């Protein structure tokens, strides 16, 4: 990529980070990221991916903005209640950073369509609300070896893990195999979403060390963070 | 002793952040079933399928063995969301 | 407070949190919070305090929006470059939640003015950029016993601590006495700011346990969180 | 041995996340001064006034004593900001 003079000034505070530099900012400009789910986590993650300069964002979600969403989905507003979340989010994100390209996809995609869509991106964010879509994304990401930055939140608890699909690394099924409406506190989505954005930037630019091979769990009631190692499960149906 | 830690909703449902137990639990499953049967409330908090467990900071399956000195952390999975 | 039917539906996901309930939401509605500094941390914290329903926000800052801010201060936009940060933020926050009262104060206040301003609020957020203003706030908060939720970020490192000024608890000087431009990665502000908002909600509603007596440090390069105990320093000039 | 951990910019400047040192350092200050004098780069990372230290997970002043077995964490303060 080539940054304009105006972009160099906009992204100054990132450019001057030692091991990030112009090359890191250019890496972001040249990146293509797929964000799946434009609810709480997706609004939080996308806002900082956009501000940070990630050049191409695809926004995927089938749902519309509802009054109850507005407690935590800060890209959406009372004026956009009833609109597809991807459109409401796109309009907000383009104001956050007019230099990037935002593609809204208002659809519920099947596996064949997801395979194509995943393969066309550098990195995928899982900001969805259910294990069915999350398993779908993990399967597609695993097959194409496209990193998945996975965030989840409910009540007062959040989690993040990055799946890079390197040999010997666990996938989402290695975790999901361990188990089988409710409230959520607004800023929890901000914490997890922002962590997702951070991990995505780190992966795109090759900056720092990704949060792979561990679950980072945030317990908001006591402001405690626990890192627990995640091992590959030998017979997991996806990567076993 | 085995140190057993509870986080998030598990902790909020059972009323304690930590308790030391005798080392008479062969696996995480024995420890869980024992604790789950104390009350309906305990059974809800530690409901199979609605629970994760870490032993010495590593996520494990419920068939994992326990040993005196081990730290066991019980907490909920999240798909929020 | 009394919540309207429309507010009850907007705040549903918080209301249904067990030990939060209608009383917790009413506590937020009735709260008055002072946010000092409407740059990166302040934009991040204020957006979720507003969405969450904190009823009265006072926004304090003397500075104007600049092109370089837009990499991380997502309430501001290219259209508001040159405007006071408190005005740009107010206009954005009122769209996030039209039910709350936002008071912008575009000024650099002295200690006498701060004492009055602090005393008029339930809680203060330190989202400033320098130790001089931070020490100012700690001094005022200490004297009036008004909790201070303090966040800081630079490069790839963030920190949060809550000062409740209970007997035997450290204050900010107990920490600041331990020491005596640079870049910053955009989502770092999101993580810390959102934590600040969370801790503020917890204090206002009396929900969970505040992050007092410890520094929570987020090392974004390795996605590591370290909690380190903070003890009162015997002769600290403020609380010693 | 004393375990010494480095975080954030400290780690990024010195090139290691951790190193075990002999227990010949009376205080955090002796440990810091010793490490700081290895190179200009080390002196920048551990510059007095631009450094925090935790011993066994408690923030301490640099006059705090060290003992064999102790874990010492060195990391920068932040006022960002
Ligand atoms: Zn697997
Ligand atoms: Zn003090």
């Amino acid at each position: 990529a080539e940054l304009s003079d105006q972009e160099m000034l906009r992204y100054n505070r990132q450019i001057i980070l030692r091991g990030f530099d112009f090359d890191g900012q250019e890496a972001l400009k040249d990146s293509r990221v797929l964000i799946v789910g434009l609810g709480g986590l997706g609004c939080a993650a996308s806002q900082y991916l956009a501000s940070a300069g990630v050049g191409n964002l695809t926004l995927l979600d089938f749902d519309t903005v509802s009054l109850s969403n507005l407690q935590r989905q800060t890209l959406h507003s009372d004026a956009t209640v009833g609109q597809p979340k991807v459109e409401s989010a796109r309009d907000a994100l383009t104001r956050i950073n007019p230099h990037i390209a935002i593609t809204p996809v208002n659809a519920l995609l099947d596996d064949a369509e997801l395979a194509a869509l995943i393969a066309e991106h550098d990195l995928v964010l899982d900001c969805t609300d259910n294990v069915a879509v999350r398993n779908q994304l993990n399967a597609g990401c695993f097959a194409a070896k496209v990193p998945l930055v996975s965030g989840a939140a409910i009540r007062m608890e959040g989690q993040i893990t990055v799946f890079t699909y390197q040999d010997g690394e666990p996938c989402y099924r290695c975790l999901s195999r361990l188990f089988g409406e409710a409230g959520v506190m607004a800023p929890l989505i901000g914490v997890i979403g922002s962590l997702q954005a951070m991990e995505a930037i780190k992966m795109l630019a090759g900056y720092g060390k990704p949060a792979s091979g561990k679950i980072v769990m945030y317990d908001a009631m006591t402001c405690q963070f626990r890192e627990m190692k995640l091992m590959r499960n030998p017979g997991c149906e996806v990567c076993g | 002793m085995i140190k057993v830690l509870f986080f998030a909703q598990v902790r909020e449902l059972v009323g304690t952040d930590a308790t030391e137990v005798a080392a008479d639990f062969p696996t995480v499953e024995a420890l869980r079933q024992h604790m789950a049967a104390q009350s309906d409330r305990w059974a809800l908090a530690l409901e199979d399928g609605k629970l994760l467990a870490a032993v010495n900071q590593t996520l494990v399956s419920f068939d994992h063995p326990l040993t005196d000195g081990d730290e066991v952390a019980f907490f909920p999975p999240v798909t929020g969301g």
